[PDB]
């Protein structure tokens, strides 16, 4: 398959555990993480980036390989998927009202999503299996879905008007719509401010390390209620001051990076647009 | 027996040495990843231990055939022999015991290590074939216990992993549809040649002739010659079992049998 | 009655479709859900969506409850499979644990006459389960001489209350000690129930929040089984569609009542 | 030896064939649920593997005798033999290795599958009895290693699982009083007949006579007759080991010994 | 010294009776429990309930605290088996984890000097524990030139503030970097401490809420250990009765403390 | 269906029979996108020329919905963010004579796979590791000023604090591909309000796109290297009088333009864990 | 048998190999560090390589002594065997490949096929003595 994909490898079980390559791991690569604006507000230093970057230079990294990127909130971070550098760690602050939105952010970022755009005013759409979802991003879009009969009549609605449609998303940035897999669906998405597409879930993006700052574990990054697998890269710490949080990240970068891998880096973004 | 087979092979007639658990397999503990990635969280392939007279093989899938066609993953393990065994009684059991507990294993290049947490399904559709020159001599379809293989020099084990279509709630939590598999499906077989008749000389668990040869060669501090491996490594001797090495081994085993008659 | 069987007999085919054609499941949704739902015929809508996934048209029923406190007084659970859409409220921390202690476990039970007799725990297993509109349990212990430990047996005010104004109480007091309790018995009935084991015909879907359910009695175990599930819930329609989609996994982590 | 026992049984005197690891047990891998339910989350009973000369048995309880009287659950496993073995050296070890790792197992009717996650206690109060006609010939109480059984045709293993009364905090989290048992108590034994003297003919790991008989019957494409099983299935031959089949097997093994003297 | 035990040795008899009759048990409760109980001699009532479980007539000691902040200024764990009952507050999100860090782990601790010397941290095992009525810690890194990075060595305003107005702090900071400190010495007392292993006569019982307690400050692990339980409350009497009648499963999750110290504090030993 | 990041050696025989034509299945399966300047749709004078072309693509083999039409205003505004979407891309661009570096930098982006890292100009001094490292900046108005340092962090011909002493390599340009000397740490003065600059590494060529230069001579210097000016298979040029000849030529010769390109090597499932997008 | 019997490091012409059953050729391509302008245009640092570097070896066994029977360019015994088997329209048997394919005969050169081949080559040598 032009990278040797059909061919099997043959291990030997008795190779001498050749070398340790943690320092080559930390040499030519880049680690950039996202912190909220309220973090740098409470930090209120003009050159705290210099302080932290010297502290990263202690922990094996060279200087020009750690970048700091802001975001306003989890809603304004989810207006687009942006995963910049080789190694990524993402720092969310817990809020009890922002309950699904953190799970939506982790559902996009942690997993890989092969995506095709949807045309809602023209065609009808369904979901093929558990992996097919409807990811919609934008400034504000209300998704009103209605299922259809097998003869193209609306189940409990009317396809001519939009009032009888059933809404699943009211004025939110980033929706992963899950509907039933059998029937077709008529859609009302406000496409003036939104962009909806269907997306298959893949083998997950093995780099991005979610660091939940505060709260308890909430991230149901699956669809079914059956499984809520707290995997390797969904960590959580508690906060009183942000300096403790950033010192914790700089200290335990040796533990964080060994839980992820830079081999699953994409090219530009986090949507795998076909 | 050794001087009878010496006199019969000095006239080029058929001989047979009867061995109890013959050391026909070189020591080869390794694996094969049919599906792999650097994350090592969704793997698929076989593992094996060939040692003495015993083959323990285990094909594993981490997804438990959740995306395989008809929820069935086919495994296969082909063991070529060095000499043609004849009239072999073979204990064929399922559920290879060595590859059934969690372990961490180095990769193919020896760079990193990967974790293996097996849960054991039974082997569906076992087909054990005994090949001689590529021709199927004996075949056994889903039959365990003691089997017989009359004439063979290749052993082909073809077992498959089928996802169970009905699962209790204690089982359904093990195998999700998503990616994190903390419990990995693993299916094994065990094949132990109890006794076999081979035309060439070998070593086994009954005679002590190889032990006498190595004791004489190690007692008197003998330099490594052109034929035999250094230190009389039986794994390196049966890995490359050339006919000149076969002739030397038969001659020295015959003389060892003579001395074992006189010297206890 | 020993039940034996070989370890190489054939796997039978997937009898999931027959379980869909035979069984009868019903989801219990709160009333504020039905406020946000805003439909008169969403029941037929969802039941046709269940018809898509194999359940026949007379197999799925939709029953209500007002809140966790109003559902806690006599949950019936008469269907074959049961899921409850137990909505998380952070103020009620133990009420969800009480309701999931009731519905998810088998309680062989006996009645309790408070005036005539005195009561105790035989082992760890039994509790004092009391149901009603307003349960105000007041327990005082007695020694081996039936003298009041830290109370007066004729004074009801020196009793040591463990619950007040609560719909569903599962009372735990010390094992080997004799007790006398006071109930306002006009609005509440108490009885001592042992737990035999779990109910395999019911599941809990915690709508929002975090994993809080200590359905066991002791502090030493807080285990999370397969039928204690949790969702995140922005809107309700997302999670009604989640239940209708993944009913093939939700029924898989449950069992038939018989 | 075979023509001596032929001539002694032609005059009706006592004979003995000395076997090294005799194939007296038919292949029987199965289980028994003394306590079960369709949830399969609180099970109790025995599992076993009878293969060749080896019995591996393991009684498991999911509750670890938390409601049994005196926290002791009694297990029992009775293996009837087909022919009376005499003067058998038997390696009796605890902790059956095959039933000590997690596996998923089909049910009795084959409908659903259930999960088995064992942790291993040692076998308390092992009693191995060797019964001949219901009479206790030899008995062994909590003695492992090599044992001897002079005359027997039934092997009765009586081991029991006792809940440990003192447990460290690493152990006390495994066995709660409530229902979810993610770690299931399992107690095993292993019984391997190394060598035995049997009056009737059998197969074992030393001779190759059964292999010669099957090689002659499979080489010349022989139709299935009235006595022997199709394909010379030794499991079906020792499962129903009738005296007419015994006479045929002894005659054909004697002729196989004669040909194995001449033809190597 | 290596011990060489056999495997086929007989199980000894259940020694929980000899553990009950020859040891002690302390229960810690906040004073909100003492004002919701509303009895004068309920310590007598509860201790006579403990007497049924095999504990002797006066071998269960009761000691109070007001809140998690005022208990963490000096947790003096008196007796042989110590359960603490800690009410959940959402605002006290990290300080509850600080107290559960200090009382569930063994720490080696010597005093530190701030005006004269300055300190660094060797590995992830040592941290900077500071207790007192108010600990405002402001720290700045240094280098081989001993100049402050992103701060000033003299100016205390330019420091980097890790904790303010806090009773008990466990400062984690990076290893192999020299750090200069600013602690209110007249109120707060600071020490650096190496985490040896687990302190093992303490059951934290989170009374209400959810499991949050990330003890190990490494984010990659959040070890929910065996002695970290969570009960949910409506009345305290339910909680006290649950602690009384499940007392064997709460001493079972503990062991004897095995460490020879030198500070020689007070103990309520039998 | 496995072994995604190993790079195993294949072994193919030289006696394998040649497979079938595969071109009809490529036409039925994949998708095509055609990017044209807006002066074309000015001179075309139609609203339904898209359907006329699409029926001619139906004659050539593609289905109706498999050929997508997008447009741009000029080369400078197409070069702000060229995101090229579908399976096979071919772009028509007119030779403006006064802009020659613009088209070469445009085809330097489009005909190459660029693996790019972010930058922070306020913090770091940036050196280029080797030749495939370029500094690609895009936005509304980029003005890049470079300051070469010595080995002591002191500027060579530039004061590190003054920005007027800096020297500019481009001003007021949409997309700039900056090549500087390798091994020297540099200070930047990019206008970060209207321009984002990124640390890029040319992995190889982009396999799904061709560039048709409509009019004007051979100018394309892809590789920022003076000695080599490579003329690859997908730098086609035609001469124009009307646009209808250009559109009938690109519709007539679909079987050549799709032939000189391939499927994108990264976008396959086989290139799973080598920078897939 | 995995042991290095003979080795030759950068020696061409006629070589000798006394006893072997595996031939391992280990050559390497080194980029020339000094190149004239006619050579430097062939190998750019960038991607389009119109001229591809290629390094070859040729190894021709002129004569060898083998214990088993083979075919070679001197004898005609295989030609006699195939001529007799093709002249009389002989069905394909159990041992030899169909049509006496020497590539398929030396690909899987089993000892039973070795014995048959030696016997039939000996009889072919006998007939080649009598019949010209
Ligand atoms: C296997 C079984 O249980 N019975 C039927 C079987 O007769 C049929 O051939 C098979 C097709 O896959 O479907 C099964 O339901
Ligand atoms: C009645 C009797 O025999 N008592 C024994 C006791 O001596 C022994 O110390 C104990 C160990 O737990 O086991 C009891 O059964
Ligand atoms: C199905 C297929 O692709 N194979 C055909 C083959 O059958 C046919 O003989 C040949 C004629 O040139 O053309 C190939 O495309
Ligand atoms: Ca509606
Ligand atoms: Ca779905
Ligand atoms: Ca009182
Ligand atoms: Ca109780
Ligand atoms: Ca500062
Ligand atoms: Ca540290
Ligand atoms: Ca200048
Ligand atoms: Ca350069
Ligand atoms: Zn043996």
């Amino acid at each position: 398959q032009n990278y040797g994909i059909n061919l099997p490898i043959t291990g030997s079980m008795d190779t001498a555990y050749a070398n340790s390559t943690q320092e080559e791991t930390f040499l030519t690569s880049t680690l950039c993480l996202y912190y909220p604006t309220e973090a740098a507000t409470e930090i209120n230093d003009n050159s705290w980036k210099d302080t932290l970057s010297q502290l990263f230079l202690t922990k094996g990294w060279p200087t020009g390989s750690v970048y700091f990127k802001e975001y306003t909130n989890i809603a304004s971070f989810s207006v687009d998927p942006q995963l910049y550098c080789d190694y990524n760690v993402v720092l969310m602050k817990y809020d009890a009202t922002l309950q699904l939105d953190m799970s939506e952010l982790a559902d996009l970022i942690l997993n890989e999503w092969l995506c095709n755009p949807m045309d809602i005013t023209l065609y009808y759409y369904q979901q093929t299996d558990e992996a097919n979802k409807w990811i919609s991003m934008g400034s504000s879009c209300t998704i009103k879905v209605c299922p259809l009969n097998t003869q193209t009549l609306g189940i409990g609605c009317l396809t001519t008007d939009a009032t009888t449609f059933e809404e699943v998303a009211t004025a939110e940035k980033l929706v992963i719509t899950d509907v039933v897999d059998g029937v077709n669906h008529k859609l009302d998405v406000t496409t003036a401010t939104c962009t909806i597409r269907n997306c298959k879930k893949l083998g997950p993006r093995e780099n991005v390390a979610v660091i939940q700052v505060g709260g308890s574990d909430i991230l149901d990054i699956t669809a079914d209620p059956t499984t809520a697998p707290q995997t390797e890269r969904m960590m959580r710490i508690n906060w009183k001051k942000w300096w403790q949080v950033f010192y914790t990240v700089v200290d335990y970068v040796d533990q964080i990076i060994q839980v992820m891998s830079k081999r699953s880096r994409s090219l530009n973004s986090a949507a795998f647009y076909y | 027996e050794y001087i009878e087979n010496w006199n019969l092979q000095n006239r080029r007639q058929r001989t047979g040495f009867t061995f109890h658990k013959p050391n026909i397999f070189p020591y080869s503990a390794s694996f094969t990843l049919n599906r792999s990635q650097p994350a090592h969280d969704n793997l698929m392939g076989t593992m094996w231990l060939n040692a003495g007279s015993e083959i323990q093989v285990a094909g594993f899938d981490y997804s438990c055939a959740i995306n395989a066609p008809a929820n069935i993953q086919q495994f296969e393990h082909i063991v070529p022999l060095r000499r043609v065994l004849t009239t072999a009684t073979i204990t064929l059991l399922p559920d290879a015991e060595r590859f059934s507990f969690p372990r961490v294993i180095n990769s193919a290049d020896g760079a990193t290590t990967w974790f293996f947490n097996p849960v054991i399904l039974r082997p569906n559709n076992v087909e054990v074939e005994f090949l001689l020159n590529g021709q199927i001599i004996n075949t056994y379809q889903a039959r365990f216990g003691t089997i017989v293989a009359r004439n063979f020099d290749t052993i082909r084990l073809s077992f498959q992993l089928m996802r169970p279509p009905n699962m209790t709630p204690a089982v359904a939590v093990l195998f999700p549809n998503a990616q994190p598999f903390e419990h990995h499906a693993t299916v094994g077989l065990t094949l132990r040649i109890e006794s076999a008749v081979c035309e060439s000389v070998l070593a086994d668990a009954s005679e002590t002739l190889l032990a006498n040869v190595t004791s004489v060669r190690q007692e008197y501090a003998i330099p490594v010659g052109p034929v035999f491996p250094p230190g009389m490594n039986w794994t390196d001797l049966i890995t490359n079992y050339s006919p000149s090495r076969e002739d030397n081994l038969q001659r020295v085993f015959t003389v060892a049998s003579i001395r074992s008659m006189l010297i206890k």
